């Protein structure tokens, strides 16, 4: 690890570090991940805990979170497969996509989303709720 | 702030070719199949 | 040295005081008139203290009692009765004048009546308040809290008891600045 | 007398756009030998691969579910790194407002030390040289030494001791005389917080700090005696008498010209005078006040 | 229950603009007319002019008179009240 | 080869209406079978709202809702694909 | 005359569908002209909107919502009636 | 001075000879290919 | 482009309002911020009396003297500006 | 006797405007005379802004006020009501 | 061969409507879309706040802005086009 | 706000006749009607009659009698008043 | 030419003040003076005692004694004459 990437993953880490003992529970590992700028999936994330935590003791420390953190960081995708996935809901290559769709696709198939994640979704982005969203910019404030 | 009722009306809008096409097309099969048969029937009178 | 309830200690205008009488001046119950054109008739103690004392300037005075109370070092200096003519009726123990103590002051003529200005019960200090009490302005409304002399930044409760409501919160250097309006 | 003319309101709201559909038709006519027949506006095709798109929307869907997954942890860190950063500034600004409370604090005990404006100021003072006394001694004491030079050491240490009490002497000197006018200077507000008398309290007040004035001239210092004459010349009894005494000999002995450096007791009278007469109940209808 | 974040108003006045807008929210739907409503009955209970301004989602900067400008939160909606 | 006796569709959407008959071809032997078929593909494949005829005669007037139909077709089997 | 071999309707919209297809099929040759004087009156009678099929080589697969749907042979035509 | 904020798919098919009886067509070709050798 | 949704104001101090408030947007991003800046920017362009609200989501009826009423959209935001 | 075709609209208003269509469809049938009878109904009942499409063939791309927006198909004719 | 039906618009801004819809006939088939592409272009080059319908059959009472209110012929698809 | 510019009275009745102008300031407006107010409300308290003055510019001498003959401003309503 | 709007006096005696007030403004220039001069005659002319105002801007509600009490205009300045 070099000193950027330390001093970053101590000060997420000490955020997260409920009690300072330099440990944190596996329930917010994902967290973690997503909170470095990782979009890993819920299979990964279940799939590195697991390859973790055989002890039991339920926490993680910095050389093991390094290592992850490594490996993880090791996989990542670009902007491009993104505006790719986001146009296969775009039926017709217009730039917009029916929300029944989106939703309905998002709360359907794959690692299902919540219903809260979709909502907060559509909240966040500011998105006309009778429109055709202009898939471009929606992706540019989730990127 | 001023209210306005158009409406579209009867005989507007009307075009020539696509109101024809149909009975045209049937016309035409069928003046052939019977023009046919009245060539064969008048055939047969001849002999006749 | 001029003692015993005399008949009259006579100076030029002087003082007319009628009473039990000792060390050349009014000790004992009797009552002094002075040049305020005012007699009052207390148990009196070399106005260094005075019983129950009545204290009016009358017909002359043009006024029925100016005060009732007990005094003490010509100070009522305990509880006290004040009327004006129709301004107020203040009825408290004040010391040294209306400068301590607990008491009420009715804000307004007809007092008997509810028609009356504005009642009060509260702590005084120096004519102000200053200190935790209670009005009711004599519409219903009530008044529970903190005053620093009026305009005091304390969370106080005012009751609407015609609507039912009560607003409890900051009088912000003001009768209002922010608080919270309930249903008690 | 007017009266207002008119007004406007507007309610500022949301204001979407929907869209609504109709029906399309479309005929098709099966072509056999016979009856039928038709004219050709018609197009050919090539079929081309079909859609196995459900198994791509599904990694799609996959995909995205880890990008979602990430973005909504960046966003709870964004907004954790908030609340973070909220009470760092918190807890330092804070702590920084202690710290200048605590200097205001150290610097108002300097302010004390250099000088001793309060009476419990100078009973500090005092208590704290007697300390440094006793400390003193006790140190010499311990030393145990110099059974004939002790006497000198503490002859030295006296007179070290003999000089600071005269020093707080001047010192509760010079205190007293600013104290002094201070509480005249608190008397004069009193006499100003607008009842007639008050008013020429107010008015007095204004002579007086007209009177204590420095960086005089002597037109306009002759034009305010001027002033001051014609206002103290209402009562007239015997103390304006000395204070206008004083006053003329300043003016004249300003007319025929001295240097006015060489006029600074002759000042301290005419103020004193003037305050004299101010402290005066006819000549001042306020002094009853003290 | 309910809120005022800020005020500028004698508190009997304040109580009344409060009752008023209580007894407005009941009698109206429409949000225009519940400001007119409410800024009628302040302008004719306490000496005219008033002006109101009522709404859910709204940034104000203005130069009011004193003791005589009020801000209150109720039910949906956030109101601002003051007079000319 | 193939003929378009009726279109409401996007050039794509005819195209892949056409490979979908193809796909299907090498599939269902029976015709209401083939329809059933397209019906299940297209289902899942497309918008959900569907309908299929496939045949050597047969001729309609079909309100249908706007943009999606197409009407085909191969050899002289003829495939039709739309939405409702 | 409407012989149903599967029919999923009311009685009066069935009974008005069997007169109209004996008119047609008596009156009219080509295919269309039934299916759009089919159409029009079941709009103006059945119900708004309809969806039919009508051939003599036509295989369909259908989701017809119930007591709307039919399936039947006339003469020598097969005629699908569904709404949609 | 101041500021604030704040549905099943069914699949029906025609088969062979439900809607075509064979005797009835049939029968006018027999008569004119017989008229036809007949009189000729 | 800004929208003049209402106003009884003189058309050059409302180009010079409409100038002012696109200028107010480019420099501050707060509510409250670009309220003020516009109104004081007004009242040092023109007359001291000025009343600038910015938001989304209010109704808002107003007594208001002649020539200085202006009621304009900026983008998605909402503008109010009189003469106090 | 309305599919409701597409509307974001309380269903007491559409109630309402049905009603008041009733007696529209039982004065008229020309649609230019049904529009007119909406509107008319509608600026008596609500703020006189409002907007009615009737007709047999027609699709629109419209800016309603929000919550107030129906489209049914009432008989033969459709009518489309949301208010300005 | 535009035959403007009935308008209260100005006639430059007339004579601009017509060629726009040449490109619009020129650039889009389906009615709707050319309705949608029509009012962006028209809120981009005219005043905005505008309602379209470029229909074939329908009665429409709608309440416009003076000088802002077209109906014409365009081919022979009536458009519709007016302002708030 | 208010000083006494003549005074020949009791301080008392001098406190009692400022607060009875407040009161009287409250009243009325007409200066007619806060002396008619004034001068009742002071008969009644002190002792009848005496005389009220009240404006804005006027001036005068009166060889009036002890405990009378009050002189004040409140704002600058100047307010003179004395027994006969 | 002396008018005298309200009267309670002998047409004799207001033309005797009259007269007086002609003399005093003949005889005066400050309205203090004329109030001299004016009292002064009109005391020993017309019977002592007697009161006067002179001034610009004053409003009075009085009650005097029967016969004695005279409210009148020299030109542009008023006066006011009576009696105890």
């Amino acid at each position: 690890l070099t000193e950027e990437q330390i001093a970053e993953f101590k000060e997420a880490f000490a955020l997260f570090d409920k009690d300072g003992d330099g440990t944190i529970t596996t329930k917010e590992l994902g967290t973690v991940m997503r909170s470095l700028g990782q979009n890993p999936t819920e299979a990964e994330l279940q799939d590195m805990i697991s390859e973790v935590d055989a002890d039991g003791n339920g926490t993680i420390d910095f050389p093991e979170f390094l290592m992850l953190m490594a490996r993880k960081m090791k996989e990542t995708d670009h902007e491009d497969e993104l505006r790719e996935a986001f146009k296969v809901f775009d039926k017709d290559g217009n730039g917009f996509i029916s929300a029944a769709e989106l939703r309905h696709v998002m709360t359907n198939l794959g690692e299902k989303l919540s219903e809260e994640e979709v909502d907060e979704m559509i909240r966040e982005a500011d998105v006309d709720g009778d429109g055709q969203v202009n898939y471009e910019e929606f992706v540019r404030m989730m990127t | 702030g001023t209210d306005a009722i158009t409406q579209i009306e009867n005989g507007d809008l009307f075009d020539f070719d696509f109101e024809v096409e149909p009975i045209l097309e049937v016309l035409v099969g069928k003046v052939l199949e019977q023009g046919l048969m009245e060539v064969l029937e008048e055939e047969e009178l001849a002999a006749m | 040295q001029k003692e015993g309830p005399h008949h009259t200690v006579y100076w030029t205008t002087g003082e007319r005081y009628q009473g039990s009488w000792k060390d050349n001046k009014k000790h004992g119950k009797g009552t002094v008139i002075y040049k305020n054109s005012d007699k009052y008739e207390g148990d009196w103690a070399n106005d260094m203290r005075h019983g129950l004392g009545t204290l009016w300037l009358y017909r002359d005075g043009k006024y029925v009692v100016r005060y009732n109370g007990e005094w003490r070092a010509d100070q009522p200096t305990g509880h006290g009765t004040f009327f004006a003519d129709n301004g107020d009726t203040y009825e408290g123990e004040w010391l040294n004048g209306r400068r301590h103590g607990k008491g009420r002051a009715v804000y307004g003529g007809r007092p008997v009546d509810g028609f009356g200005g504005d009642v009060y019960e509260g702590y005084f200090e120096n004519d102000v308040k200053c200190g935790p009490g209670t009005m009711m302005y004599a519409n219903g409304d009530v008044y529970e809290g903190l005053w620093a002399a009026d305009k005091k930044n304390g969370t106080g409760t005012y009751f609407y008891m015609s609507k039912g409501k009560r607003f409890d919160g900051v009088w912000a250097d003001g009768a209002i600045k922010c608080g919270t309006y309930s249903e008690i | 007398e007017a009266d207002r003319k008119l007004s406007r309101e507007t309610q500022t709201v949301k204001i979407k756009q929907h869209s609504q559909q109709t029906v399309r038709e479309q005929a098709t006519q099966m072509a056999r030998p016979g009856v039928l027949l038709d004219n050709d506006y018609d197009k050919e095709v090539t079929p081309g691969r079909y859609q196995e798109r459900d198994e791509i929307v599904l990694r799609s869907t996959l995909r995205i579910q880890r990008w979602v997954r990430g973005w909504l942890g960046r966003k709870r860190a964004a907004y954790l790194r908030g609340k973070k950063m909220e009470r760092e500034a918190f807890l330092r600004d804070q702590e920084a407002r202690a710290q200048s409370e605590a200097e205001e604090h150290r610097r108002r005990e300097i302010q004390r030390r250099m000088h001793p404006r309060t009476a419990a100021d100078f009973e500090v003072l005092y208590n704290e040289l007697e300390a440094w006394r006793l400390q003193e001694t006790r140190k010499i004491k311990e030393a145990g030494l110099a059974k004939e030079q002790e006497q000198q050491v503490l002859q030295q240490l006296l007179h070290k001791e003999t000089k600071l009490l005269q020093t707080i002497d001047r010192l509760k000197i010079n205190a007293n005389q600013e104290n002094k006018e201070a509480r005249i200077q608190h008397t004069l507000n009193e006499m100003s917080k607008h009842t007639p008398f008050t008013t020429r309290a107010k008015e007095l007040q204004q002579l007086y700090n007209g009177l204590n004035l420095p960086l005089l001239t002597v037109d306009e210092r002759l034009d305010v005696l001027l002033h001051v004459k014609w206002t103290v010349k209402e009562f007239d009894c015997d103390l304006t008498r000395e204070l206008v005494d004083l006053i003329d000999r300043e003016a004249d002995l300003l007319n025929r010209g001295r240097n006015p450096k060489m006029l600074e007791g002759l000042r301290k009278r005419i103020s004193s005078l003037f305050l004299n007469f101010i402290e005066t109940p006819e000549f001042n209808p306020e002094a009853v006040r003290f | 229950k309910a809120v005022i974040k800020n005020a500028d108003m004698s508190e009997e006045m304040q109580a009344d603009a409060v009752d008023c807008a209580t007894q407005a929210l009941e009698k109206y739907n429409i949000e225009k007319d519940i400001a007119a409503y409410i800024k009628k009955e302040f302008d004719r209970k306490h000496n005219p002019t008033w002006h109101c301004i009522v709404g859910r989602n709204f940034g104000s900067y203005v130069t009011h008179e004193t003791k005589h400008f009020i801000y209150f939160y109720l039910g949906q909606v956030a109101i601002l009240l003051f007079k000319s």
